């Protein structure tokens, strides 16, 4: 039953581990997608210069 | 001679008339550019939404 509890520990650790990676996976991904407008307005402001 | 004074006069009025009518349409010419900038600031904040 220890090991079993032991077991039961990493796993816990590895579904934490797990889930703060797709979050921080996520978050690269929605500024890579953010970044696109950025750069049509700052074009947009030259034209507008 | 006062005859040709008063054609002078007209015709230095109408010279004077070419520096106001050339003056309005300088300052409309250079409004429809004005708009064309506000157009494009317009849609850049669209694009900010």
């Amino acid at each position: 039953v220890s090991q079993l509890t032991q077991f039961g520990s990493t796993l816990q650790n590895i579904i934490e581990r797990q889930d703060a990676e797709a979050l921080n996976a996520l978050l690269q991904n929605q500024a890579a997608e953010l970044i696109l407008t950025n750069l049509s307005i700052q074009d947009k402001t030259i034209e507008e210069l | 001679a006062d005859k040709i004074s008063q054609s002078e006069t007209y015709r230095r009025r109408r010279q004077e008339w070419e520096i106001q009518r050339n003056n309005a349409e300088a300052e409309l010419k250079q409004i429809d550019a004005q708009l064309k900038s506000l157009a494009v600031r317009r849609e850049a904040a669209v694009l900010q939404k």
